């Protein structure tokens, strides 16, 4: 599922901006 | 056609009480502007009690105030580490900016300072915690409960660009709840004053304009794309484009491709696809009618601006709240002490703060 993919991401704790 | 006479006009006049609005808030803005507010307070005013939050910037901590009881949180940044970190005019900006704006969903400084060590701002506390923790526990939210959020999105838009004001750091991680359920918007060290275009790379991938990713000259088009990414995201659980890396995600965001989940209503989708548009010559926000074309959207169709910022509109969701200094509401951080050395670091630099 798009849910399973975006688990497997491993971008779903807090997001850095570019600059760090 | 699609308002009778009654309705189309109480929009009209509606649509020109903003602009008399917005000319007043702009005069306001610019007195402060070329007359900022320092020195304000300082470090033994207030009782230190616990950290918020922690980022390359240095600390946010709740505080006490010895006087009056009240509680604050105190933005700490070391002198020395901004200098490193290239961030000098940034850090002068943002507290620039926040001295001179006044609006119900944006934080409020309360006192400024500075020693030998660090440099202090200190804003009302938000004891709600980040809208991110909330979305993330919940799952998503309903599309009203969404729809409340953006309407205050939308509004606070409204009025920085007005002042020429460009955001560039929208997401859930930088929106905080307040008691009574509405949004407060803290960082401004990424916003710019810009009346027309303007170059840096600065924000971060998931929210990410295509005309950023692709080194354009930009505008303040940026803040509707993000809008439309942070709706997304609040109704869906996750954001429309992401991956495990992010050039991946650039691929993505400038594709012109986006996917929607089954219970997303068709007015939502009509309205992103609108948001998330590639070319900046049809994108919402981005038009002769400006901020109308989202105001005016089916899908805020039972939206009463004038009664959001009144903040007459009961919240879908207040946050537990304890009492005063109720910190429960956010992460637990370890703990350092607050040094300030004998000798005066980066003084020069700082001289305006
Ligand atoms: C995520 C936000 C924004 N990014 C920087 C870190 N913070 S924060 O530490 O929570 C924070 C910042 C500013 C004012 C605040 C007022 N009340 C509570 C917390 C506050």
């Amino acid at each position: 599922t798009t849910y399973a993919d975006f688990i497997a991401s491993g971008r779903t704790g807090r997001r850095n901006a570019i600059h760090d | 056609g699609h308002m009778g006479n009654a309705a189309a006009a109480k929009k009209g006049s509606e649509q020109e009480s903003v602009k008399e609005f917005l000319a007043k808030a702009k005069e306001e803005f610019l007195k402060k502007w070329e007359s900022p507010s320092q020195n304000t307070a300082q470090l033994d005013h207030f009782d230190r009690i616990k950290t918020l939050g922690t980022g390359s910037f240095g600390r946010v901590m709740l505080v006490k105030h010895k006087e009056t009881g009240n509680h604050y949180a105190m933005k700490i940044l070391d002198k020395q580490k901004v200098v490193k970190l290239k961030q000098i005019e940034h850090t002068l900006n943002e507290k620039r900016i926040l001295q001179a704006v006044n609006f119900p969903f944006l934080v409020k400084l309360e006192f400024s300072f500075k020693d030998n060590s660090n440099l202090y701002m200190v804003m009302e506390y938000v004891p709600g915690g980040e809208m991110f923790s909330h979305l993330r526990r919940i799952g998503r939210f309903s599309e009203p409960h969404a729809r409340f959020y953006a309407a205050q999105i939308v509004l606070t838009f409204e009025y920085l660009h007005s002042l020429d004001l460009i955001y560039r750091d929208l997401k859930p991680e930088n929106l905080l709840i307040d008691q009574q359920g509405y949004i407060q918007v803290t960082d401004f060290g990424f916003a710019k004053r810009v009346k027309g275009r303007t170059w840096t790379l600065c924000g971060t991938p998931e929210y990410l304009a295509p005309e950023i990713i692709l080194s354009k000259g930009y505008n303040k088009a940026v803040d509707w794309w993000a809008l439309g990414v942070l709706i997304y995201e609040m109704a869906a659980g996750y954001p429309p484009f992401f991956a495990d890396q992010p050039i991946q995600i650039y691929e993505k965001i400038v594709s012109g491709k986006v996917r929607f989940p089954s219970h997303f209503s068709s007015d939502l989708k009509d309205l992103l696809r609108n948001l998330l548009q590639v070319d900046l010559t049809k994108r919402f926000g981005n038009l002769k009618n400006g901020v109308n074309d989202i105001k005016n959207h089916k899908w805020f169709a039972t939206t009463d601006w004038i009664a959001i910022y009144q903040r007459k509109v009961e919240a879908p969701f207040i946050p537990k709240f304890k009492g005063p200094g109720d910190t429960s509401n956010f992460d637990d951080y370890e703990e350092e002490e607050i040094r300030v050395s004998i000798n005066e670091k980066c003084g020069k630099e700082f001289t305006e703060f």
